[PDB]
């Protein structure tokens, strides 16, 4: 009961690389499709399956390939990678095609970022600043700020923890990062998020607070020649602690 | 189940006229299911060149075919059709009728 | 323009013989066929010149790759009505979809299904709902009109794309379709006398025979309008003589506009 | 040529009804959808028209007029939640879906008691950095990007606090700069006449 599973949620790539992604669905749907999201166009078809056992190019074809493996998958290969290819895909289904009236079921996308060179990939910094004794005083409201900073692509997670557990509420994440050199095409980003709490959930000095970055980097088989450390797949965090 | 057995005409394209060249016909329609076996028979020897259209599809779901091939009529030639179809027994023959 | 019509028919055979398709799909405008696709060649093709030369490759692509998976779709709903049937089995199950359009200008549409050959279920675009014969094509009624969408989809399609498609389509086959070749008629005498004619071109024609002035049908053997081969068409009607009684026969002729009598002395 | 028009960002406030734009020129018309993308997710089904007039379903409603090649997707009562692109496709003779770029919906809070303030984060003994907080404004403000390269300036979040029911707008603006200050943090920004700094 899954709808449709697109895997990898990110990746990096030097270019010429080679990459697959996978999808799947679980819907007994007949028909499958690729599409990749640029910022400011419409949805693009890459290749389609309209049924088992046939496949077939869309609008923008070249420089990818597909594998209608069964009914339920269908992958998507990128033989060469290219800059141009640095895109949001989406896999998609439908119960059958050549109908007006179905509509489309999308996976979560899968974000790829490819680079000439892998010396501009950089893992977030990662800090956390406590409340504002005035903000306490004025409004009974704390609110703690979490700065991820310096990152390069664009592939991070940010969340708040609480005492161990995951929060959502009271916390705001910038929907966008910023470009720390707006001009350059390769600028390194970052990232606010601010999680507001009553005053006294603060003053509480068995309170404890976390904000974790997931950033999705490189893996063993990149090869890495910087004098800096290998910018990996990891967690970076900070944390405060409630004051009385 | 409602099988539907094939009418069969059988005719030349021109007002036939012995010595000229002509068509010979045979238009099998009207039948379901849509499997079917139709020659063009020669003093009853059937003819090696005969061409046939698609099968085709009528609004009442039946089917329809046309056989043909060039011929040039004689007074002394017995021109036929024969057709076998599941609602048939055996092979029914249609004799050109001039 | 007189009458023009465009239709798609869809066959499906459950248990086919050795070589038969499971599967085949044919256009027609008039009664020419203008394309072909079946579950052998997986492609869709022209069957009429005049489409090769003004549609695409794209368009061939495009629709043989929606064949593909409406023919995969025809086989499922097969399926279905044959287990609901429980029959055993070579069963065939026919779709036909197309749209007039009318000398006056107005339009029809039409959809329907067929279950060895006889009405399965009858689409109305007027009321959005789908007629069925028996228990079987009522469970499946059921489904369809559930999803509403899909309806309306099918009036739309019916009512405008199939027009426009049928317009093109009347402009690419211009000098085929809308031709005229007049008949050749003659009286033969047979005892029966036979008006026949042939070398025509649209099919549709009328002929009858009125004896002193007044037509009655009732006597009058109809030919069918049948293909001669060569683009044009042929057709014949009698009636038999009064042995007793001189009458005045004379047959009647109406095709594209012009109207024939010949008086038989 | 084939296009799919519509306007690439709206903003509304909440609580307000919102009408978002699709014309469409197309070689044949089999259908029109709406989806519905929240920013980093996946698009959802939304609506499909394909005769005339108009389709309601809960809050959003959708339209379509076929000799105009135009339909608008209709949002009443806006909800933060209802912040996200909303995008247009159209089905054209040869079952293409062709998809429109996007509108971009971005949705005012209402903010019941504004209390507009700038606020000095405490220092984090890991970081070089001083954070400002701007906060508690109304939704009419805009916060203008930094102009100073070495100062950081993040727009507008809006933060839901559920227990309470309670929403407020925040900026933030970082710098290791020796002169930096949140009292000109966001000096570059039009910024309420009544807005609190604390003093250092
Ligand atoms: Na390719
Ligand atoms: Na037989």
């Amino acid at each position: 009961n899954a709808g449709v599973t697109q895997t990898p949620k990110f990746q990096v790539l030097k270019t010429g690389q080679s990459m697959t992604l996978q999808c799947a669905q679980d819907m007994n749907h007949n028909s499958m499709y690729w599409y990749r999201q640029d910022p400011g166009m419409g949805l693009r078809l890459i290749y389609y399956s309209a049924s088992e056992g046939t496949t077939d190019k869309g609008e923008v074809p070249n420089g990818y390939n597909v594998s209608r493996l069964n009914k339920r998958e269908f992958s998507l290969r990128l033989e060469s990678a290219a800059p141009s290819q640095t895109s949001v895909y989406f896999c998609a289904s439908s119960v059958w095609t050549g109908e007006g009236s179905g509509e489309l079921f999308f996976g979560e996308g899968s974000r790829l970022t490819v680079l000439e060179d892998l010396k501009n990939v950089f893992p977030p910094e990662v800090a956390v600043f406590e409340p504002s004794e005035a903000e306490i005083s004025h409004t009974q409201k704390a609110t703690l700020v979490c700065l991820a900073t310096g990152f390069y692509p664009d592939h991070v997670e940010l969340s708040w923890w609480v005492n161990g557990k995951e929060v959502h509420s009271g916390v705001c994440t910038d929907p966008q990062p910023l470009k720390e050199q707006p001009a350059l095409n390769d600028s390194r980003y970052a990232l606010s998020s601010r999680l507001r709490v009553s005053a006294t959930f603060w003053q509480n000095p068995r309170n404890h607070f976390r904000c974790q970055v997931q950033f999705y980097g490189l893996s063993e088989n990149d090869e890495w020649t910087q004098d800096r450390a290998k910018p990996v797949t990891q967690i970076v965090s900070a944390e405060a602690w409630g004051r009385a | 189940m409602i099988q539907r057995t094939p009418k069969i005409q059988v005719y030349s394209r021109h007002p036939a006229e012995n010595g000229k060249s002509n068509f010979l016909n045979c238009y099998v329609s009207g039948f379901h299911p849509s499997d079917i076996e139709v020659d063009l028979l020669k003093n009853g020897e059937r003819i090696e060149k005969v061409e046939h259209s698609d099968l085709s599809f009528s609004k009442d779901w039946s089917f329809y075919l046309l056989y043909y091939t060039e011929f040039t009529p004689t007074e002394k030639d017995e021109y036929a059709c024969r057709v076998n179809h599941v609602t048939l027994s055996q092979p029914k023959i249609v004799k050109w009728d001039r | 323009m007189r009458t023009h019509s465009l239709r798609y028919f869809r066959l499906g055979v459950s248990d086919p013989i050795h070589g038969v398709p499971e599967f085949i799909s044919v256009g027609y405008v008039d009664s020419h066929p203008i394309t072909t696709y079946d579950s052998v060649t997986r492609q869709k093709e022209p069957r009429a010149p005049w489409m090769a030369e003004n549609l695409a490759p794209d368009h061939w692509e495009r629709y043989t790759q929606l064949l593909r998976g409406w023919q995969q779709m025809f086989k499922v709903e097969l399926k279905r009505l044959q287990r609901h049937y429980n029959h055993s089995g070579s069963h065939t199950y026919q779709r036909m979809i197309g749209c007039e359009l009318l000398e006056d200008g107005s339009t029809t549409g039409f959809l329907q299904y067929a279950y060895d050959g006889q009405d399965f279920l009858i689409f109305n675009k007027d009321t959005l709902s789908w007629l069925a014969v028996d228990n079987v094509a009522h469970t499946i009624k059921q489904a369809w009109e559930a999803n509403q969408h899909e309806l309306l989809y099918q009036k739309n399609w019916l009512e405008e794309e199939c027009i426009a498609w049928l317009k093109r389509f009347l402009e690419y086959g211009k000098d085929t379709l809308q031709r005229t070749e007049p008949p050749l008629v003659r009286v033969n005498r047979k005892t029966a006398l036979f008006c026949k004619a042939h070398g025509f071109y649209p099919p549709e024609i009328y002929m009858t025979w009125m004896k002193n002035g007044e037509e009655i049908v009732q006597e009058i053997d109809y030919g069918d309008i049948l293909p001669s081969g060569d683009g044009t068409y042929q057709a014949w009607a009698s009636i038999e003589l009064d042995p007793q009684s001189s009458n005045l026969y004379s047959c009647h002729v109406e095709h594209s506009g012009v109207h024939m009598v010949l008086q038989v002395p | 040529g084939q296009n799919i028009d519509q306007p690439t960002e709206m903003t509304a406030t909440e609580g307000a009804i919102v009408q978002i734009n699709c014309t469409y020129q197309t070689s044949g018309f089999n259908g029109l959808f709406w989806y519905q993308q929240h920013a980093g997710e996946a698009p959802t089904f939304l609506s499909y028209n394909v005769l005339d007039g108009l389709e309601e379903k809960g809050r959003f409603s959708s339209f379509l007029s076929r000799s105009k090649g135009y339909s608008y997707l209709l949002l009443k009562e806006l909800q933060m939640k209802d912040s996200a692109s909303y995008l247009c496709a159209v089905k054209d003779s040869n079952y293409q879906l062709i998809w429109g770029a996007g509108t971009k919906l971005i949705i005012k809070p209402d903010i019941q008691n504004p209390d507009p303030a700038v606020y000095q984060l405490r220092d984090s003994k890991s970081s070089d950095k001083s954070v400002c907080l701007f906060t508690d404004f109304d939704s009419q403000t805009n916060v203008s990007q930094s102009k100073d390269s070495d100062v950081y300036i993040t727009d507008k979040c809006v933060l839901d606090m559920r227990s309470m029911d309670f929403k407020s707008n925040s900026a933030v603006a970082w710098s290791n700069k020796s002169d930096f200050a949140c009292a000109n943090a966001f000096n570059n920004s039009i910024i309420p006449e009544d807005t609190f700094f604390p003093s250092p």
